[PDB]
């Protein structure tokens, strides 16, 4: 342990933005812990952020307001930001720093774990195989996500992408064949309406036992933010490689994280880089997406979930751009389905899974998954450019084949897509969706389903 | 040595009291030694810049100097090994610390000092022989397959004092020591060499041989040599994994060496789990090609100087193979990834940009490393001859070549191999695009085509005109309606497809289709353009004679002839012989002939 | 020198090559009777016949006394070590002092020896010979052995630079054995 | 003479970059020369930035990798760098510094000379007027050189612009209307392929006792190609200006020169231009280009071809553009005339040559010279103004004239400027290939030739 005592110093020798510069400290190590004691009595928390010499630059959560150099005092703790994990955690809600806001008693650990993580050898990493079941048709039968995976939701400002995100948190789970499942929420810069949306829905759907949620709000500190994720990911990695259940880790909104990144980066007297964003933000967005996926010789996974808004819509602004080389696949919310009243809005021809092929199949969820999602795609890009072709040679010269792939539009966007906020749909039931759909065109023109798989689901 | 730490302000550390430390020198940072290296000097202070996460290093930590710059360990214990852009034992460390995580500042050798191997000296080699840098005086027995040479150091001479006798060692005994001058030098069988220095050669000379990978295509239209500089795009669902395992298994090389410079977390472990799965056959048994193989592996999340010195651990291994007498090919997987930390770790130095925020020194970076393959005359006594060719994999946004990555690099290799994703969605594989990609090496392979394979590059350049043809006639087609079409442009857009679905496509997954050797693809070439040419020639002599022929008839007086055309890619090389397929190719030959006099 | 071959390089270089020269001709004919490739290379034989150290043959170099043109050393040094390659491939049986200086003179006036083919039947000769040195007792390795061993005395009484079309027809046939699976 | 001892000093303040500085100097000397010897022995030659009092800051030309700050040591020479210069020089192989790499002996020296040169007074210039036969019709005819000139080939990566240059090289000479080059070549950071061709075609298509080599590949010290082009152009200047011959220099990729010296100039923070090169490129480039002409009272000339690869085939890079304003001229080398498998694949509308109208005419070459290259400028430009409407309005819109323009380009691009690459064709050839591409109009519509030319010499 540490059985040292303690320092104490009422050597401020500066105050300035948020930062304090205390003088003659001992042995200052670098990243550690600070509790700041205010002349009347007010109780502040800070984190070294540079060491040199018998010198420590102390940067304070709340502000260095009303801190004075003459009656302040700075204990410092003696190490590093270490959290506690056990698996009571789940249920509960935490704040960005990671103390309860639930009304509930401080976390009884089962251990004390460095919140920065060490890499995973690449060598001991597996590839991903089965399939995690969201409920939404327009993700699982179409874009599926395996076990291990890592595959972001790209949407915009006032697109509804946080209700999605709450759908999928309350209803995702394994598939039943013929369930040790966890989920890791972390909100990051959400304003308070936001916050008691989640907090709420998830606390009165009764789901809040396999669920631990780590809120962080617009007007919290700044640097909560930047730690809110690795909290969110040290309980996942507990859950996940000790105790072997499979957990699902949504984080929302790494644009404000991304911002949070940018301010600490500035404090620092660092020059701007591309766009605003410091010049090393891939690697701090590869530290995160890159803290999951399946291991040797444990039954646990970690499958990621970020979700992101695209500023003015952009495909290549940084954060978008950088996130799409570490992941694998994107969702896609759209604008276009949104003013049109569909929920979920989402794009199913930019969107796609990498690891789609690996998710599903025999043994996993259906042998009829993969031909039937191919003609769906197919059938619905054939569809679009029908009811392009109608616009100007006119409703009256079209085919009669032409007239079933607009069919086919009106009831795969309504049926299909359009799923229903409290509506869980599991992979067979979407399937059976998609079959339904399907016969609405002769065996014969259903090209991407082989003979051998037509014979048996076609006629029904 | 044993500087202290000063300060400490993100991933840069201050030491003081290192008065001779040399400039990008390594040193291990605090009491969990973290790897770093010096990136300036002032007076008796050093800036290190760290790889690890310098969170929880205090002041007045330790610093060792280590003494030299990022260096490879070159000894038996390579082949079938993994590493990263440091070189360390992944699985080495996977396996010491039972953990399923990299532990922070963790010191463990590239090559072990465990293993016994069998070593047995050079029989002419005595006490006071002359042995300069480069020579071979003994020979450690690796595995089955690959003899691993002992060689000088490139700079050291002398006389030898003392050779050690035929037996087992570890990588630690000396095996030799020599003296120069008064002054004598102990070598073990691991020798160290900075990754960032070019090794000496005794002359580069121009590469003259075919690099055989198996496939038809690329091997007929886009060659490439024992030497070469290649790229591909590396992109998703453009089956890229034909060139690696190509490579892998039916190559004439001797090793292989691969890397990944930064890929992502999935896509390494499926790397990791295809390639020691593949095999091969050598004298008749089945071995695997990690008896031959080494990998070099990051992902995005290891240190921003791993996955920026990977290309350079990779290059200086296969120099390493090279300068015993080997073929080495290597393969860098996403040069673009390596690039962009390139560009990072110059962004963290406050370095002023260039076009695309990339830093000045691009251009020659990618320069000179590309500057490092070819074939050479190796230093050394016994006379050898080594080559190393190098493939890269570049992935433009969205397929276009202007970022200057892709423009660099493009700027500088001799072929290019581009791999479509329009042709994979059509099941047509190999999905070479045969229209876009070229191979400036076709000139330097004119004495060996002319010595072995005489009749071949005229079925070349026949094919490519072939090729070419039946695609600028597409509006031809379409704006006007496939009727006026002269009888030479029917034969044409009929063999062109000919060619396009029964020489250009092969199917790995066969028992026939997985090699194809040279003699299979000239002969399969011959007879296509063979048919061609008398097809051609029957219809325009017959150009005003009242018996106009057109491929109407062609296409009924030889109904099977074009099917044998079209069934010439099933003779199986190995259930059938070279002398069978060669007399089988020149019936069908004279059967043509036949059938075409037949018709006049 | 284009490129790296300093002059403290390229002069240790040359007095490798000597010695690597001096010790293939001692291999190649321990007991004296080429007295005529003895003599042919007698100006870079003359150096390590009595015992001059590192450094005198060194600065004899630097000064201009011994040969220092390191490429006319290298291809006068391939010969002798081709020549000592088909003299100990075929180890068992031997090859009487006609033949010997036969080929060497053969070899002598190539245009390229590395382009050769006797360097590639070598090639193929040396590779049978090496698969053959820890065999294990089967029935294709009893074959390859017996051909090799006839292929080997072939060699032997006729040569390697003219062609014998007994010796091509033993060649392509154990090379076509060596690569027939062991199923 | 320089007799006093020189001084050595191990006080190295700071290394950093490419820079080394040392302190306790004795009266540093700007520009100086400095030769440092590395704690392994390794002999490294640096020169100096900037003095200050006791300061001096060196600029390695090796790099300063392995250099430390208490047993580096350096010594100063007491002077600027000097190259020793000879006429045995013709005929020898130097890397990109000066030290010989073909296994001879170094230059025993004629002179010392300065390789900064000495700016020429303009009144003490002869201007260029003798025309050189370059034997290539797309520049004899159209971009006429006079020997003096300085006109470089701007050509891009992947096209045959050596090819171009060994042709001027083995068959440049004067016109003959009723005694050769001394070549001197130097390359900056090029590939072994390129030097392999230059080497084996000056010693088979000539002779290679009349060239000097400067050899710095793409593997050597890059600091060391900012001096190579000066030792190039020192030997040059002492050829022509003190033995009195005529030399022909070849700089290739001064592109490579550019990138070094961005390098050089980014390492010490310096204010850029377009682009990131420093705002003295302009006044640099001129310091080398401008060491090309004639001079009042001596028999000899320095004809300069440097040769640029433009990034992206863009002429308004800063390394085309700030060498468009310094030289008189340049040759034009296209990327979409060699994708039609033309040689020489000159494009002759961005082409220009400055000295031309004061070496072409009556007495000069031929009194109809410049009608005939006027003329050939405007129907070529005409000729492509139609074959960009045609591709709009189509085939069938073009009007009787507009299909003459047509033909003229396919026989100008195919008769004129492709030639063949061993063709030496005499500049009358090319004028009578000229007039036979001008009669394919009637005489009024070349309205740029008088009419007393055209009653002389169109009806033949």
């Amino acid at each position: 342990y540490l059985s040292q005592p303690r320092l104490t110093y009422k050597t401020v020798s500066g105050v300035n933005g948020p930062l304090v510069i205390l003088d003659h400290v001992k042995f200052p190590r670098y990243a550690e812990i600070v509790h700041l004691t205010l002349p009347d009595g007010t109780k502040r928390s800070g984190q070294v952020l540079e060491v040199s010499g018998s010198k420590a630059v102390v940067q304070v959560f709340e502000g260095t307001s009303g801190i004075d150099a003459k009656k302040t005092s700075c204990e410092f703790t003696g190490d590093i930001l270490r959290t506690p994990v056990s698996e009571d955690m789940l249920g509960r809600v935490f704040n960005g720093s990671g103390k309860p806001i639930d009304r509930g008693p401080v976390v009884l650990a089962e251990d004390f774990l460095d919140i920065m993580g060490q890499p995973i050898n690449p060598q001991c990493r597996i590839y991903p195989e089965e399939m995690i079941q969201t409920g939404i048709s327009a993700i699982d039968g179409m874009n599926s996500i395996a076990r291990g995976q890592k595959i972001p939701i790209f949407s915009a400002a006032g697109l509804p992408h946080n209700e999605i995100a709450a759908q999928i948190c309350r209803q995702a789970g394994l598939v039943k064949k013929s369930e040790n499942f966890a989920i890791v929420f972390a909100a990051m810069g959400v304003n308070m309406e936001t916050a008691r949306f989640f907090k709420s829905d998830f606390e009165e759907n009764g789901s809040m036992d396999n669920v631990c949620l780590f809120l962080n709000l617009a007007n919290d500190p700044t640097i909560e933010r930047i730690i809110t994720p690795r909290l969110a990911l040290t309980t996942a990695e507990f859950l996940a490689y000790q105790c072997e259940k499979h957990v699902l880790v949504i984080l929302t909104d790494m644009s404000s994280y991304a911002e949070a990144l940018r301010e600490v980066s500035a404090a620092r007297e660092e020059v701007p880089g591309r766009r605003g964003f410091p010049g090393y933000m891939y690697t701090d967005l590869a530290t995160i997406y890159e803290r999951a996926g399946r291991v040797e010789g444990r039954n646990g996974s970690i499958t990621q979930i970020p979700i992101l808004t695209m500023p003015n819509d952009d495909i290549t602004h940084p954060i978008p751009d950088l996130t799409g080389y570490i992941t694998e696949g994107q969702i896609y919310v759209d604008r276009q389905l949104h003013n049109r009243q569909i929920y979920p809005p989402i794009n199913v021809l930019p969107s796609l899974s990498r690891l789609m092929k690996s998710a599903i199949g025999e043994g996993m969820t259906r042998k009829d998954h993969a031909d039937v999602s191919n003609q769906l795609y197919a059938c619905y890009a054939i569809g679009k450019d029908v009811q392009a072709m109608k616009a100007v040679v006119g409703e009256e010269a079209l085919t009669s084949d032409d007239l079933l792939y607009l069919e086919f539009l009106q009831k795969f966007e309504r049926n299909f897509i359009a799923q229903g906020p409290y509506e869980n749909r599991t992979v067979f039931e979407t399937l059976d969706i998609g079959w339904q759909l399907l016969r609405i065109f002769p065996k014969e023109m259903l090209k991407r389903i082989p003979q051998s798989t037509l014979s048996e689901f076609y006629p029904r | 040595t044993f500087g202290y730490v000063h300060g400490v302000s993100g991933p840069v550390v201050t030491a003081c009291d290192m008065a001779g430390a040399a400039m990008y020198e390594l040193v291990r940072v605090g009491h969990s030694e973290l790897v770093g290296e010096i990136i300036r000097l002032e007076g008796d202070m050093a800036t290190i810049q760290v790889y690890e996460e310098t969170s929880g290093v205090s002041v007045g930590d330790p610093v060792l100097r280590t003494g030299k710059p990022l260096s490879v360990e070159l000894g038996p214990g390579i082949m079938g090994a993994i590493f990263d852009g440091i070189q360390r034992p992944l699985s080495d460390i996977s396996s010491q610390t039972q953990s399923i995580y990299i532990p922070r500042g963790v010191n463990v050798s590239a090559l072990s000092r465990d293993i016994k191997w069998d070593f047995t000296p050079c029989k002419n080699l005595r006490v006071g022989s002359h042995i300069t840098g480069g020579d071979i005086y003994g020979i450690v027995s690796e595995n089955s397959l690959i003899k691993h040479k002992i060689m000088l150091p490139p700079r050291n001479r002398g006389t030898v004092t003392y050779i050690a006798p035929p037996g087992n060692y570890d990588t630690s005994d000396v095996v030799l020591e020599l003296e120069f001058e008064g002054v004598k030098e102990k070598f073990t069988m691991v020798q160290v060499w900075p990754v960032r220095q070019v090794r000496p050669v005794t002359e580069k000379l121009p590469a003259n041989h075919p690099l055989l990978t198996g496939q038809r295509v690329l091997d007929a239209l886009f060659p490439c040599v024992q030497g070469g500089t290649t790229a591909i795009p590396g992109a998703f669902g453009c089956g890229k994994t034909v060139i690696s395992q190509s490579l892998s298994k039916y190559s004439n090389s001797d090793v292989i060496i691969y890397v990944g410079c930064g890929e992502r977390g999935n896509e390494m472990s499926e790397v990791l789990r295809d390639f020691p799965e593949l095999t091969m056959e050598v004298d008749g048994k089945v071995e695997s090609i990690m008896k031959r193989t080494a990998l070099v592996a990051n992902t995005s999340n290891m240190p921003v100087a791993a996955r920026e010195a990977s290309i350079y651990t990779g290059i200086t291994l296969s120099e390493y193979f090279r300068d015993m007498g080997y073929h080495v090919s290597m393969m860098a997987d996403s040069t673009s990834r390596w690039a962009e930390a390139l560009r990072e770790i110059s962004g963290r130095l406050a370095e002023m940009p260039a076009d695309s925020g990339y830093p000045a020194y691009l251009g020659a970076r990618l320069a000179s490393f590309y500057e490092r393959a070819g074939r050479v005359k190796c230093l050394g006594n016994p006379e050898r001859e080594g080559s190393v060719s190098i493939v890269g994999a570049v992935s433009p946004p969205g397929g276009d070549f202007s970022d200057p990555v892709t423009s660099a690099t493009l700027g500088i290799v001799q072929v290019f191999w581009g791999l479509d994703k329009k042709l994979a969605q059509r099941k047509h594989f190999p999905s070479v695009n045969w229209l876009i990609s070229y191979s400036k090496y076709m000139r330097a392979l004119d004495e060996y085509y002319d010595k072995h394979f005489t009749e071949f590059v005229p079925l070349r350049t026949k094919a490519k005109e072939i090729l070419q043809e039946e695609e600028d006639l597409a509006e031809i087609v379409q704006l006007v309606g496939k009727a006026s079409l002269a009888e030479t442009d029917k034969i044409t857009l009929e063999v062109a497809k000919l060619i396009k679905d029964d020489f250009l496509q092969q199917n790995g997954y066969t028992p026939y289709d997985r090699f194809c050797p040279f003699y299979k693809t000239v002969g399969m070439l011959s007879n296509m353009i063979a048919f061609y040419d008398m097809a051609r020639r029957a219809v325009e002599t017959t150009a005003q004679s009242d018996n106009k022929i057109t491929w109407s008839i062609i296409r009924e007086h030889m109904g099977d002839i074009l099917y044998k055309l079209s069934s010439m890619k099933f003779k199986d090389p190995l259930k059938d012989g070279e002398a069978k397929i060669k007399s089988d190719y020149a019936q069908l030959l004279e059967d043509m002939q036949n059938a075409f006099r037949s018709l006049e | 020198k284009m490129g790296g071959l300093t002059s403290e390089q390229y002069h240790s270089q040359v007095v490798g090559k000597i010695g690597y020269i001096a010790r293939c001709m001692q291999t190649i004919d321990p007991e004296n009777n080429l007295k005529k490739i003895r003599e042919d290379y007698q100006d870079v034989l003359i150096w390590a016949e009595k015992n001059y150290r590192f450094e005198e043959i060194l600065e004899a170099s630097k000064s201009g006394k011994c040969p220092n043109d390191l490429d006319a050393l290298s291809r006068r040094s391939l010969i002798l070590q081709e020549l000592l390659r088909l003299v100990s491939s075929i180890s068992p049986f031997k090859m009487k002092l006609d033949l010997i200086e036969s080929q060497y003179e053969k070899m002598k006036q190539h245009v390229n020896l590395w382009k050769s083919d006797y360097h590639v039947k070598l090639n193929q000769l040396n590779q049978l010979t090496d698969y053959l040195k820890n065999a294990a007792p089967t029935p294709k390795n009893n074959f390859l052995r017996a051909m090799t061993s006839v292929l080997q005395m072939q060699i032997a009484q006729y040569g390697i630079t003219e062609d014998n079309e007994g010796i091509n027809q033993l060649f392509k046939l154990g090379l076509h054995l060596l690569a027939m699976a062991n199923e």
